[PDB]
C-alpha cells in the first residue's frame, strides 16, 4: 500500500541525474504515474503526468519513463535553479486506498565546495536558571551541503530525551547554519561534569563540550 | 388475425432501436443531470430540475400504413419461424425501467421459461431468460429484501431448464468477475436515486452433481451515451421501493476446453445494453407494411 | 491565467472542526474535479481523498474516514473541505488540487494540474502567550579571528510569527535568526544569533528586539558578556 | 498479423468496424476465454487470467474502434488474440520478450556482462546490440562480453527479431 523512492540525491551544475520510484502491480503497473516538483516552501507543481507527458512551461531538460512496477524521473543540464524536492504520484486500484504518494526525495545540486560546520555552544542563561528552566543552545554554522545531523551527550553517555532540532538553513552568505536545543531542569544541569553537542557532517565529526562546573 | 407464417427476430427488431431512442429522450426531459461530462470534453453546468421519473408507460403504435404484428405461439425462442400470427393497432403499455442484471415491474412468460439470444449457444451473447413465476424486491436505504424462500424453488425450474439446452452439465451462479460498477451490481432507477446492490452476494449457488447490501450513489455513468452524468443530492431521510421481478440478463463462460475437465458452466449476471431490456418486452412485436 | 486560491491560514484547538475554501478561475469545476492534499511541516505529501472508480464516493483515505468531508459546488465554483475532531498531528499545510484541460471521461485518470497556494492549519493546546527572552552571553567558545557569537533565546510562546531586530535595525550585518522549533509544551521557541568582533565587545553594547503581534508584546533586551 | 511488446510495458491491440459506429464487440485469447467486451456504454472484464490490466479505450467506441490493452506485460501473456465485431473475426499474434542484465548495478572492469533474452513458449530469438561505442555484437540467444571496459559505460541498444518486426530494449550502463 506504499511507494518508495530515495530520501536523497545530489549533482554538479552540468550533470545528469535520476530519481527512481518503485511500487506494486497493485498501484503502478496498473495506473498512471505523474511527478510533482516542490520548490523551497512553495506549493508542489506537476513536473510530469501520464508517465511521459510534460506540461507547458517545463523545459525539455525534464523527462519521464515507466516500465515494470517502477517508474523513473530524468533530469539533464541540472541547474542551481532545479534544486527542490520531487514526489512520484500514482492512483491506486487495490483495497480502498486511492491516490498514493511515495515519500519523495530532496535533490540538491552543489553550488559550493564542501564546507565544514563551525560550532559554538551556549550555556543556560542566569535569568533562565532563575526562572527554573535551563536551555543549552547549540549553534551549528557556516557549512554546506545543507544536510547535517546532531546528537547530545552527558559524560559521553547518550541522552535521546529532551532534544528538538531545527533542519538546516540558508544564511546571509549562502552557506547553511542550523540550531539544536537541549533542555533540563537546573537539577540535572548542576550535577554532571559536562554536557556535549556533536555534529556529524558528511561522514566526519567536529565536537564541542560545555561544563557547568 | 389469420394464421400465416413469418419469421420474427427480436434481435433485429427495428422498433427497439426506436423505442431505445424514445427512452433516451424521455430521460432528457425528466432527469436532467446537473453535469454531463463527455468526450476536448464537452461540458455544461446548469441548475437541475429535480423532477423524479415515476415510470409513465409509452405506446409506439404503428405509423401511417404500417402494421404491428404479434406472434401467436405460446412460447417462442428469440429467433424462430412463428407458426401463428395476429395483427395489433398498438404495442401494449410498456413500462420502461433502465435496469441491469434484473428486469423490473415487467411482463411474465405464461407457460414455460424461455431463454432468448441472437445465438444461445453463442458463447458471447447476452441472455434474456424471460420468467414464468415472479418475485418481489423491496429496498430501503440501508438494505434490500429478496425472499430466501423464492430462490430454492426457482433453483428447481432452472435446474430443470438449462440442462435441457446443455445436457450432462453442472451449473454455477457466480458474481461478475470484472467491469463497471453498474454491471457488477444491479443498477436501477427508483424515485430519482440510482441504486447498486452487491448481488455478487445473491448468486452464490452451484448445481446438482438472503439480503442485498445496496449503495445510493449520486454520480453515475450513463447508459445513454459514453461518460459520466452527475445528479444533485437528497432532501429526505428515508426511501421506499417495491419492485416485482419478471426477468434476468445472463452470460456464461464457455472457455472451450483446456483439460479443466470442467463439468461446468458458470453463468453470471449481466446487462448494460439498454436495448436488451427494451427487447424482452418488444420481442413479439414487428413492424411491416403489405 | 488559470488560478487557485485558498483561504487564509488558520489556528485550532484539538477537537474542533476546520473548514477550508478553494476558488478556481479559468474553468467550471466538473464536480469530479477536486482532491485535497496536505503536508506536515518537515514531511512529504499525504493524500486525504478525492473522487474514485467507485461512483458514490469522492473517497477519503482511512486515517481521515470518521472525520472528513469534501465538497465542490458546481455553481459558486469553489470547493470546501472539513476535517473535524482535530489532533496534534493534523497541523500541516492543506492544499487544494484540480485537474483540467484534460480529458477526464476516464475521470479515473486526470493529473493534478493546478495547485493552490497552500493554506495552513496548526492545532495546539496553547492559546496566545507572549515570548520570554533570555540572552546567550558571548562564550569562551565564541571568539576565533577576533570574532565571537552572542544572541537571544526566545522561549515558550504561541500564535506563530515572532520577529527579530538588533539595535532596532541599526545593526543588520552578520545577523541570522533561526527557523523556529516547536516544543512539547505546545509552544514554539526561537533563537536569533549574531557573531561580532572581539575588539568591539568591551566598547560596543548590543540590543535585540523581539516583536510578537498575536502576543501583542514587544521586548528589547541587551546581552552583556 | 504479429506485433511484439516489451516486458513490463503497455501494449495495445487494434479492432476496426465497418462504419464509424458503435457495435457490441467482445475479446478473446487463444482459448475462447473472454478478456473485455462492452454493453452499449458500460464495460466488462472476462473471467480470463488477464481481467485486470485488461482495459480498453472508451472514447473510441462511437467511431467503432474497440482496442484491447494489456499493460504490465508478462511473457506468459503472449497469445494469439481475437476481437469480434459485427460477426467478423479479426486476429493478432502478440509475443513478449524480456531482456535482463546479469545483476542490478554498478559494474566495473574485467567483470563481465551477460544479457539474457526470455522468449515466450515456442519462439525464435536472435539479438543485435550496438554498444554505446557502436561495436556491434550479435549474441543471438544471450549476449556476453567476457571482460568489461571504460568505452562501454552509457546506454546501449539491443534488437530482437520475430515475424519480421524488431523491438528495442536499451540498457543503461554504469562502469
Ligand atoms: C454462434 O454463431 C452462429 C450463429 O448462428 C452459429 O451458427 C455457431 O454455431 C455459433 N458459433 C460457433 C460455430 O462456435
Ligand atoms: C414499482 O411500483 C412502486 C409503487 O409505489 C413505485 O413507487 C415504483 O416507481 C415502481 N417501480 C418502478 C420504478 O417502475
Ligand atoms: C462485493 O463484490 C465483489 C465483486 O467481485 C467481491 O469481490 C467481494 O467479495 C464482495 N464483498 C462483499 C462486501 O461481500
Ligand atoms: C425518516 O422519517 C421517519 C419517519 O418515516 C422519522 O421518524 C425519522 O425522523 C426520519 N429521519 C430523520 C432524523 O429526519
Amino acid at each position: 500500500s506504499v511507494l518508495t523512492q530515495p530520501p536523497s540525491v545530489s549533482a554538479a551544475p552540468g550533470q545528469k541525474v535520476t530519481i527512481s520510484c518503485s511500487g506494486s502491480s497493485s498501484n503502478i503497473g496498473k495506473n498512471y504515474v505523474s511527478w510533482y516538483q516542490q520548490l523551497p516552501g512553495a506549493a508542489p507543481k506537476l513536473l510530469i503526468f501520464d508517465d511521459t507527458q510534460r506540461p507547458s512551461g517545463i523545459p525539455d531538460r525534464f523527462s519521464g519513463s515507466k516500465s515494470g512496477t517502477s517508474a523513473t524521473l530524468a533530469i539533464t543540464g541540472l541547474q542551481t535553479g532545479d534544486e527542490a524536492d520531487y514526489y512520484c504520484g500514482t492512483w491506486d486500484s487495490s483495497l480502498s486506498t486511492g491516490q498514493l504518494f511515495g515519500g519523495g526525495t530532496k535533490l540538491t545540486v552543489l553550488g559550493q565546495p564542501k564546507a565544514a560546520p563551525s560550532v559554538t555552544l551556549f550555556p543556560p542563561s542566569s535569568e533562565e536558571l532563575q526562572a527554573n528552566k535551563a536551555t543549552l543552545v547549540c549553534l551549528i554554522s557556516d557549512f554546506y551541503p545543507g544536510a547535517v545531523t546532531v546528537a547530545w551527550k552527558a559524560d559521553s553517555s547518550p541522552v535521546k530525551a529532551g532534544v528538538e532540532t531545527t533542519t538546516p538553513s540558508k544564511q546571509s552568505n549562502n552557506k547553511y547554519a542550523a540550531s539544536s536545543y537541549l533542555s533540563l531542569t537546573p537539577e540535572q544541569w548542576k550535577s554532571h561534569r559536562s554536557y556535549s553537542c556533536q555534529v556529524t557532517h558528511e561522514g566526519s565529526t567536529v565536537e564541542k563540550t560545555m561544563a557547568h562546573a | 388475425l389469420e394464421n400465416v407464417i413469418e419469421n420474427f427476430n427480436m434481435w433485429k427488431n427495428d422498433m427497439v432501436d426506436q423505442m431505445h431512442q424514445d427512452i433516451i429522450s424521455l430521460w432528457d426531459q425528466s432527469l436532467k443531470p446537473c453535469v454531463k461530462l463527455t468526450p476536448n470534453t464537452s461540458t455544461i453546468a446548469q441548475a437541475c430540475p429535480k423532477v423524479s421519473f415515476d415510470p409513465i408507460p409509452i405506446h409506439y403504435c404503428a405509423p401511417a400504413g404500417y402494421a404491428i404484428l404479434k406472434c401467436n405461439d405460446k412460447t417462442f425462442n428469440g429467433i424462430g419461424p412463428c407458426n401463428n400470427v395476429s395483427t395489433v393497432q398498438c404495442t401494449h403499455g410498456i413500462k420502461p425501467v433502465v435496469s441491469t442484471q434484473l428486469l423490473l415491474n415487467g411482463s411474465l412468460a405464461e407457460e414455460e421459461v424461455v431463454i432468448r439470444s441472437e445465438n444461445i449457444s453463442n458463447n458471447v451473447k447476452t441472455i434474456i431468460v424471460h420468467l414464468t413465476e415472479s418475485v418481489n424486491i423491496t429496498c430501503i436505504g440501508g438494505h434490500c429484501n429478496i425472499n430466501e424462500k423464492a430462490w430454492n424453488e426457482t433453483l428447481k425450474k432452472v435446474v430443470e431448464k438449462l440442462v435441457k439446452y446443455f445436457p450432462n452439465k453442472t451449473i454455477e451462479f457466480a458474481p461478475p468477475v470484472g467491469g463497471d460498477l453498474e454491471i457488477t451490481t444491479h443498477s436501477f432507477n427508483c424515485g430519482g436515486e440510482f441504486f447498486y446492490c452487491n448481488t455478487t452476494k445473491l448468486f452464490n449457488s452451484i448445481h446438482n452433481s438472503i439480503t442485498l447490501p445496496c449503495r445510493i450513489r449520486q454520480i453515475i455513468n450513463m447508459w445513454q451515451e459514453v461518460g459520466r452524468a452527475m445528479y444533485a443530492p437528497p432532501s429526505k431521510g428515508n426511501i421506499t421501493c417495491i419492485s416485482d421481478i419478471t426477468g434476468l440478463l445472463l452470460t456464461r463462460d464457455g472457455g472451450e476446453n483446456k483439460t479443466e475437465n470442467n463439468d461446468t458452466e458458470i453463468f453470471r449476471p449481466g446487462g448494460g445494453d439498454m436495448k436488451d431490456n427494451w427487447r424482452s418486452e418488444l420481442y413479439k412485436y414487428k413492424v411491416v407494411e403489405i | 491565467q488559470v488560478q487557485v486560491v485558498q483561504s487564509g491560514a488558520e489556528v485550532r484547538k484539538p477537537g474542533a472542526s476546520v473548514k477550508v475554501s478553494c476558488k478556481v478561475s479559468g474553468f467550471t469545476l466538473t464536480g469530479l474535479s477536486i482532491h485535497w492534499v496536505r503536508q506536515a511541516p518537515g514531511k512529504g505529501l499525504e493524500w486525504m481523498g478525492g473522487f474514485g472508480p467507485e461512483e458514490n464516493e469522492i473517497i477519503y483515505a482511512q486515517k481521515f474516514q470518521g472525520r472528513v468531508s469534501m465538497t465542490e459546488d458546481t455553481s459558486t465554483n469553489t470547493a470546501y473541505m472539513e476535517l473535524s475532531s482535530l489532533r496534534s498531528e493534523d497541523t500541516a499545510v492543506y492544499y487544494c488540487a484540480t485537474g483540467g484541460n484534460y480529458y477526464n471521461l476516464w475521470t479515473g485518470y486526470y493529473p493534478l494540474a493546478y495547485w493552490g497556494q497552500g493554506t495552513l492549519v496548526t492545532v495546539s493546546s496553547a492559546s496566545t502567550k507572549g515570548p520570554s527572552v533570555f540572552p546567550l552571553a558571548p562564550s569562551s567558545k565564541s571568539t576565533s579571528g577576533g570574532t565571537a557569537a552572542l544572541g537571544c533565546l526566545v522561549k515558550d510562546y504561541f500564535p506563530e510569527p515572532v520577529t527579530v531586530s538588533w539595535n532596532s535595525g541599526a545593526l543588520t550585518s552578520g545577523v541570522h535568526t533561526f527557523p523556529a522549533v516547536l516544543q512539547s509544551s505546545g509552544l514554539y521557541s526561537l533563537s536569533s544569533v549574531v557573531t561580532v568582533p572581539s575588539s568591539s565587545l568591551g566598547t560596543q553594547t548590543y540590543i535585540c528586539n523581539v516583536n510578537h503581534k498575536p502576543s501583542n508584546t514587544k521586548v528589547d533586551k541587551k546581552v552583556e558578556p | 498479423k504479429v506485433v511484439l511488446g516489451k516486458k513490463g510495458d503497455t501494449v495495445e491491440l487494434t479492432c476496426t468496424a465497418s462504419q464509424k459506429k458503435s457495435i457490441q464487440f467482445h475479446w478473446k485469447n487463444s482459448n475462447q476465454i473472454k478478456i473485455l467486451g462492452n454493453q452499449g456504454s458500460f464495460l466488462t472484464k472476462g473471467p480470463s487470467k488477464l481481467n485486470d490490466r485488461a482495459d480498453s479505450r472508451r472514447s473510441l467506441w462511437d467511431q467503432g474502434n474497440f482496442p484491447l490493452i494489456i499493460k504490465n506485460l508478462k511473457i506468459e501473456d503472449s497469445d494469439t488474440y481475437i476481437c469480434e465485431v459485427e460477426d467478423q473475426k479479426e486476429e493478432v499474434q502478440l509475443l513478449v520478450f524480456g531482456l535482463t542484465a546479469n545483476s542490478d548495478t554498478h559494474l566495473l572492469q574485467g567483470q563481465s556482462l551477460t544479457l539474457t533474452l526470455e522468449s515466450p513458449p515456442g519462439s525464435s530469438p536472435s539479438v543485435q546490440c550496438r554498444s554505446p561505442r557502436g561495436k556491434n555484437i550479435q549474441g543471438g540467444k544471450t549476449l556476453s562480453v567476457s571482460q568489461l571496459e571504460l568505452q562501454d559505460s552509457g546506454t546501449w541498444t539491443c534488437t530482437v527479431l520475430q515475424n519480421q518486426k524488431k523491438v528495442e530494449f536499451k540498457i543503461d550502463i554504469v562502469v
